[PDB]
């Protein structure tokens, strides 16, 4: 039932040829010597791609269905083979509980797509994956010989259908014809490098998570390693649950009050409401109450509902139509300077609608006033309320006279205006995110909280990866958060029971990779410090501790020689009989001369020796040419460029 | 590269002998006393008093190669640098030459030079007794040897005076050891220099991935992370820059002590003022902490 | 050389063929620095190996001028044992002494 | 953008809209436009929901003449009276690789 | 009636937590 | 007005959008009230290992200072230090 | 000192004068960066001198 | 190429496969006396027979 | 045509001399080092184009 896909199912990655290259790639791919399940038809869950393979003698397996509810109430698509012509179809039809050849279904009625081919011992694989609306099919064929088991071996795929289907897919089943057997695994977003031939053909790769040699002959992008020892990356571990932290609201937050008020200002006497204590579900607003314009600056607006908002405000007034595009940061006219004026950094959403019906009335609505007259402008979020008789030299004067005004002028509304003359009812929210108590949340659900645990975790607002541990540090009652000096969120309060919590990395120790060469063996020994012997990726044979560290895949020995690896604090390694040896160094031969007060050495013959000693004296000179460096061929390039040239004839003096 | 070159030049330094001579049972040469500068074995350590006093000299910073998990998550009250250095990517492999193995190679050298004097570098050690060979040593200078035959026991006084009171000025607290601190002072500083360089946002909206990343989607944000990326990628290679520099000003100092342990323990100079002051008669090595000491 | 360095793309000719100037030359920017960066981290190398093969070269005069030219009382400083001769031989960017 | 018609970020296209109040609409209310705004999730990027189910806020089925049982898919009314936000806009949104 | 503010009026910044550091920062002071 | 140091905590933060210019204090029908100005300034705060401001250093009162916010450092050991220039 | 390196301009003054602080910082900002490389270039050159 | 740059097309009215090569190749060094003795130079052209 | 050229200003604020860099090889040499003067020896130029 249970095998492994050893080496099986990569395909081409892009539509660009390529040749005597190494390319390194990063997609969903089968992993290395991973499991798959046997079948010699059951609904088999699809889950982002599977690696489908056929070991046939007499042509049963015709096809698949992917859906994913599989009744007559949601989309699905066949692809199958009618022994003619190959038709793919996506419709909705209502599927059979027992799928053979040769109906496959009862009825059909919404069909969207329909493709339908030219009319017309054994190993048939293929990929299958969903992407933005895509169904991707990569298909690839062998001669075997085997007759149970999936045979080991490399086979390249290559692209054969990219279908827009539009289909939730998580569900498939296979079709069979009323011997065979097929195995399906499953793709993961997995670092593969890709060797290409003199041809531009595939021919080998290397899966870069599978070992930490394979690690190693990525970071060196070559399938050659030398003798040595070689520092790889730290040792890394994977999280495994998620903890969502949120306060315990209840109530609704108040969209009706706002949104539907009997009585909204005018926009020189603009109102501010606080909110507090709330849970802001904009998704009842999708039943009754729409918006013309909605704009927000500081968040993108599909992360809303992951958020939780800390000092909250809502400013409303009633401006205008050709005054709502004013309502911004960085503007100018007279409700942006007399009126109502935003900062650059604000942080918020813009809410603006069209109010017709409610606030406009015929003969005119008088009102809703603006200023228009004013000795200067308006900081921001300052309101100005006053109604002084306005004189353009600065002294005080009498309204019926000359050179003084009114500085109020009415907004008129008509029904049968234009609808630039129209009212607009306009709310700003603002507030600010990740850096204080906070009490208006999103509707995101909680969950328990795990401790000494790699997890994901959500505080608030703030996720992350890590492992949280219990905390003797000290918080006033209005902070929140704890940075470090190089501004790493390292504690946190748990906002539903008021207990710090300590957070750490989950990365940690230096790992060092002691091989010979590739051609020797594929064999390898790791040297881990900063443990004792656990945090180690295997246990394989032979581990003991050393002074440099824990040594897994070596062998012991008691006798001391010179060494060619040195693995450090007086440890050394070779290859010896074959196997992998560690062992102290010897330092030199041991000697005894005697000490004696009367007696005296003296050589009595003699030998000539010659001696050899190399030395370096010069190296290769060379020289660079900027302008064919940086924009080959080029003259917009080498025309940005010439405002660098101190920069170049630098590097050029450096180099003479 | 850097730590291979590391490596080579402590080999290149302390291994020029090729037999390991074992210490005399006699520290008593003809009125001369090495037991001052010689492993004594009724004592724990393998070394010498002196070498003693080298190496309480100067303070270290990790004093081994082993951090747990367990032992940094157990001190978060307690801000380690150390922690942060290892939680950040930054770490420090062991020497390969343990200090009992330098400590081993200059006992070995100090016993061949107090036994078989001078002879051991040209090829096979001859033995000779240490009057003879401070004969040899002041017919050098150009003074006859009848002087030393006449005056051994004042010479032998005054060696004997001057090693004490280099034992007593090297117990008093002074900074005669001062340019060994200084590497371990620069390390140190340029490891936690990074550390804080950590901090900038190079021209983003915050220095931190998880507000990124917790308030813009993926699409806005890659274009922001990238900033980050170029920056601190430009911070390691400007700490690489400046590693390589203090590694070549290491290497010239490290060729310097090689070929003057070479050309004045392992026999006898006639350059003016490169082995003290004076006429040179003889030199004496002593390990220390990342360095060497010659009397 | 294929590195983007935050821009749409690492190919010239695609940024030409897609934009106008006018949005492009704030992508070509951004190459510009980057392949400024990497000759002047090519040429920083460049330095410090010249420097070491220098101190090289020089100790390697001195032994030529004190060993070939006349024998050297200096201990190990041209062989194992009493120095009596040395012969110099031309070696690709180097010499070898006998 | 949540439960009828998502676009991706990488996207490369272009998108196209014009009025047509003197085709699409007509006296009284032509009621055959509908949107979904009743959903258990978001959409994917170019991923389309025909089914037309009882939506239940706990998530179990259930008959529409009951309570906390509703219809999904709403009406859009066109007239011709009404202001220019509430009228009828033809969207064609076309998208390719380059 | 003119006396001198010796060190007078310092505060908190901010509202995140800090510890055993040495934090450098512009604002309004005295 | 005593000498000394003492860190102040945040009470209030009024949403008032007030042209705000001038002030007077209210007394009762012995006490003595101090006024200073605020300015634009860069300060240096040192935190406790609890947490909480115990020395300041300002910026700009004179060259010493100046020096002990460059080197982000309370101590300074003996010698010559090229400061910044005159302005 | 007179690279702009891709800014507006490369004069401080004609982008305080022009915009206001709000688009100018991002623009200060690579000026800011470009010199702190430019005074890293000439250390690193005195070093090995 | 591995440097991603396009090095081949594959025509589009005869499906032929072309190679794209730059036009820019040699080095190129012009030796001089002073700007005072005289304004006439020598080059020396690597790269071409 | 469009071309780059090097302009020399007096202390009157006139310019006086100038260099078309697209000339002959020397006057490349001259733009390339932004001087009027080369002093004697041999100068890798830009390659063939
Ligand atoms: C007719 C000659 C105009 C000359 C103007 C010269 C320079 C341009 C400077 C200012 C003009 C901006 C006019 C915008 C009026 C305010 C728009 C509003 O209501 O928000
Ligand atoms: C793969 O199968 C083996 C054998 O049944 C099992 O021990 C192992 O846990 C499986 N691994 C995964 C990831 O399912
Ligand atoms: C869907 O299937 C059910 C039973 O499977 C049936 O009762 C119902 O009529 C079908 N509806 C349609 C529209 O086919
Ligand atoms: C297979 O399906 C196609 C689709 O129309 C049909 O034309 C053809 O006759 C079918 N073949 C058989 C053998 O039924
Ligand atoms: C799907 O089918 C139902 C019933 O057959 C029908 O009422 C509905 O209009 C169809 N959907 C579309 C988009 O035509
Ligand atoms: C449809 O796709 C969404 C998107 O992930 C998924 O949440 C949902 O479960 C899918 N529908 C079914 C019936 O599984
Ligand atoms: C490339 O294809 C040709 C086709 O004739 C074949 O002869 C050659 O062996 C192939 N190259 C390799 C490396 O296999
Ligand atoms: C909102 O106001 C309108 C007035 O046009 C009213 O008809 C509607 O019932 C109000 N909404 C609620 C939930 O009461
Ligand atoms: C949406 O509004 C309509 C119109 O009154 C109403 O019948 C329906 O119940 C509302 N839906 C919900 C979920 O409240
Ligand atoms: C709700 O929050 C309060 C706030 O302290 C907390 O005491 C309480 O335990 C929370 N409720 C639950 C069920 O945890
Ligand atoms: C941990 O390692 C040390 C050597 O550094 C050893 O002495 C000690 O016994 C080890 N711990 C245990 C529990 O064995
Ligand atoms: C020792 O010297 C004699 C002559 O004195 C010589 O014949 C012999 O070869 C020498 N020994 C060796 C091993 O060469
Ligand atoms: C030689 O030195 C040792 C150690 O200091 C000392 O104990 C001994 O007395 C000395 N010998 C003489 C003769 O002073
Ligand atoms: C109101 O504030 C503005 C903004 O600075 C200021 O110019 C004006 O003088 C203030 N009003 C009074 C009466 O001082
Ligand atoms: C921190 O607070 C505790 C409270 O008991 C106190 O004992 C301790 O002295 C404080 N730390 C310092 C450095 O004052
Ligand atoms: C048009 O394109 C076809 C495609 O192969 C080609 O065969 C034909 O020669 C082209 N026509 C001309 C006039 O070149
Ligand atoms: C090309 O140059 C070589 C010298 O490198 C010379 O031997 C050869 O004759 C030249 N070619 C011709 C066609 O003269
Ligand atoms: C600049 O102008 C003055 C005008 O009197 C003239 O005398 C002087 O010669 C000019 N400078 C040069 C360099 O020609």
């Amino acid at each position: 039932t249970q095998h492994t896909s050893s080496m099986r199912g990569v395909y081409y990655p892009d539509e660009i040829f390529r040749s005597d290259t190494l390319y390194l790639t990063q997609d969903l791919f089968l992993p290395f010597y991973s499991n798959v399940t046997g079948f010699h038809n059951p609904v088999i869950p699809f889950k982002d791609g599977i690696y489908f393979a056929a070991t046939e003698k007499s042509n049963v397996v015709r096809g698949w269905v992917f859906g994913s509810t599989m009744n007559n109430k949601s989309q699905s698509v066949i692809i199958i083979n009618n022994s003619t012509n190959v038709v793919i179809r996506a419709c909705n039809f209502e599927l059979c509980d027992n799928p053979f050849f040769t109906m496959i279904f009862d009825n059909a009625f919404n069909c969207t797509f329909e493709y339908i081919s030219d009319a017309f011992k054994h190993l048939r694989e293929f990929v299958f994956k969903n992407k933005d609306g895509f169904l991707y099919v990569y298909k690839g064929y062998q001669p075997i010989d085997v007759v149970r088991d999936l045979p080991s071996g490399f086979n390249t795929l290559k692209p054969i259908f990219k279908l827009p289907l539009g289909i939730n897919i998580t569900n498939f089943r296979a079709i069979l014809t009323a011997a065979a057997a097929y195995f399906v695994g499953y793709l993961k977003p997995t670092t593969f490098m890709l060797k290409y031939d003199e041809n531009g053909t595939i021919t080998d790769a290397v899966d870069c998570s599978q070992n930490p040699l394979a690690e190693l002959k990525c970071s060196v992008k070559s399938f050659e390693i030398d003798k040595g020892i070689y520092q790889t990356s730290n040792f890394r571990v994977v999280p495994s649950g998620d903890v969502v932290r949120f306060p315990n609201i209840t109530n609704l937050c108040p969209f009706g009050e706002v949104f539907n008020a009997t009585k909204f200002p005018s926009v020189y006497a603009w109102e501010r409401k606080k909110i507090s204590n709330c849970v802001a579900d904009y998704s009842v607003l999708y039943n009754s109450t729409f918006f013309s314009t909605f704009k927000c600056y500081g968040v993108s607006a599909t992360k809303l509902n992951d958020l939780c908002f800390s000092n909250v405000y809502a400013d409303s007034f009633v401006v205008k139509g050709d005054d709502v595009r004013q309502i911004a940061p960085g503007q100018t006219g007279v409700i942006a300077d007399y009126n109502y004026k935003l900062p650059c950094d604000f942080m918020g959403c813009v809410l603006a609608w069209n109010t017709r019906n409610i606030d406009a009335t015929s003969t005119g609505n008088y009102n809703y006033k603006y200023r228009y007259l004013r000795h200067g402008k308006l900081r921001p979020f300052e309101r100005d309320i006053s109604n002084v008789p306005f004189s353009p030299d600065g002294k005080p004067c009498t309204p019926p006279a000359l050179n003084c005004y009114w500085p109020l002028n009415d907004y008129g509304f008509y029904t049968t205006t234009g609808i630039g003359y129209q009212p607009y009812r306009v709310v700003v929210l603002s507030f600010e995110l990740l850096n204080a108590p906070a009490t208006v949340c999103g509707p995101k659900l909680s969950t328990d909280l795990i401790k000494n645990q790699c997890v994901n975790f959500n505080f608030n607002g703030l996720t992350g990866t890590g492992v949280l541990t219990p905390s003797s540090k000290r918080f006033q009652p209005f902070q929140q958060f704890g940075r470090d000096v190089s501004d790493f969120t390292d504690s946190v309060r748990d906002p539903k029971t008021s207990e710090i919590l300590d957070i750490s990395p989950c990365s940690f120790g230096g790992v060092s990779v002691i091989t010979p060469g590739t051609n020797a063996s594929s064999e390898v020994a790791v040297l881990y410090q900063d443990v004792n012997c656990w945090r180690i990726y295997s246990t394989g044979n032979n581990v003991f501790q050393t002074q440099a560290g824990c040594l897994i895949g070596a062998e012991h020995v008691d006798t001391s020689y010179e060494c060619d690896i040195p693995i450090g604090a007086g440890i050394c390694a070779s290859y010896h009989t074959k196997s992998i040896v560690a062992y102290t160094m010897s330092l030199g031969a041991d000697s005894s001369i005697a000490y004696s007060n009367n007696t005296i050495a003296i050589p009595t013959n003699f030998s000539i020796s010659i001696t050899t000693e190399v030395m370096p004296v010069s190296m290769a000179k060379t020289s660079v040419d900027c302008n064919m460096y940086i924009c080959g061929d080029s003259t917009e390039c080498a025309n940005l460029l010439l405002q660098y040239g101190s920069f170049c004839t630098q590097l050029n003096r450096a180099l003479s | 590269g850097i730590a291979a070159e590391q490596d080579r030049n402590t080999r290149e330094v302390f291994a020029q002998v090729k037999q390991m001579y074992k210490t005399p049972t006699l520290k008593y040469f003809g009125g001369f006393n090495f037991s001052q500068i010689l492993p004594d074995p009724l004592k724990p350590t393998k070394r010498s008093f002196i070498e003693d006093l080298l190496f309480n000299k100067v303070t270290l910073a990790d004093a081994g190669f082993m951090k747990q998990y367990g032992e940094c998550l157990g001190d978060i009250n307690a801000r380690d640098l150390i922690c942060a250095q290892k939680f950040n990517g930054l770490t420090v492999l062991p020497p390969l030459l343990t200090d009992d193995m330098i400590a081993a190679y200059t006992a070995a050298l100090v016993s061949g030079t107090a036994t078989a004097g001078w002879t051991f570098g040209a090829g096979a050690a001859l033995q000779i007794p240490f009057a003879m060979q401070m004969a040899y040593r002041f017919n050098g200078i150009g003074v006859t040897q009848n002087v030393l035959y006449e005056n051994q026991k004042q010479i032998a006084n005054q060696f004997n005076k001057a090693i004490s009171q280099i034992q007593e000025s090297l117990t008093t607290t002074s900074t005669a050891l001062g340019k060994l601190q200084d590497v371990v002072n620069q390390n140190a500083q340029a490891l936690n220099t990074l550390v804080k360089q950590l901090s900038s946002n190079f021209g983003a909206i915050s220095s931190v991935l998880n507000d990124i990343l917790s308030r813009l989607d993926k699409c806005e944000a890659e274009v922001q992370i990238d900033r980050l990326i170029t920056g601190r990628l430009q911070s390691l290679q400007t700490y690489v820059t400046q590693q390589l520099i203090r590694a070549a000003e290491i290497r010239a100092s490290a060729n310097l002590a090689a070929t003057k342990m070479s050309e004045c323990v392992l026999g006898q100079s006639k350059r003016v003022d490169f082995c003290g002051k004076g006429y040179h008669l003889m030199s004496f090595p002593q390990a220390a902490p990342h360095g060497v000491v010659f009397l």
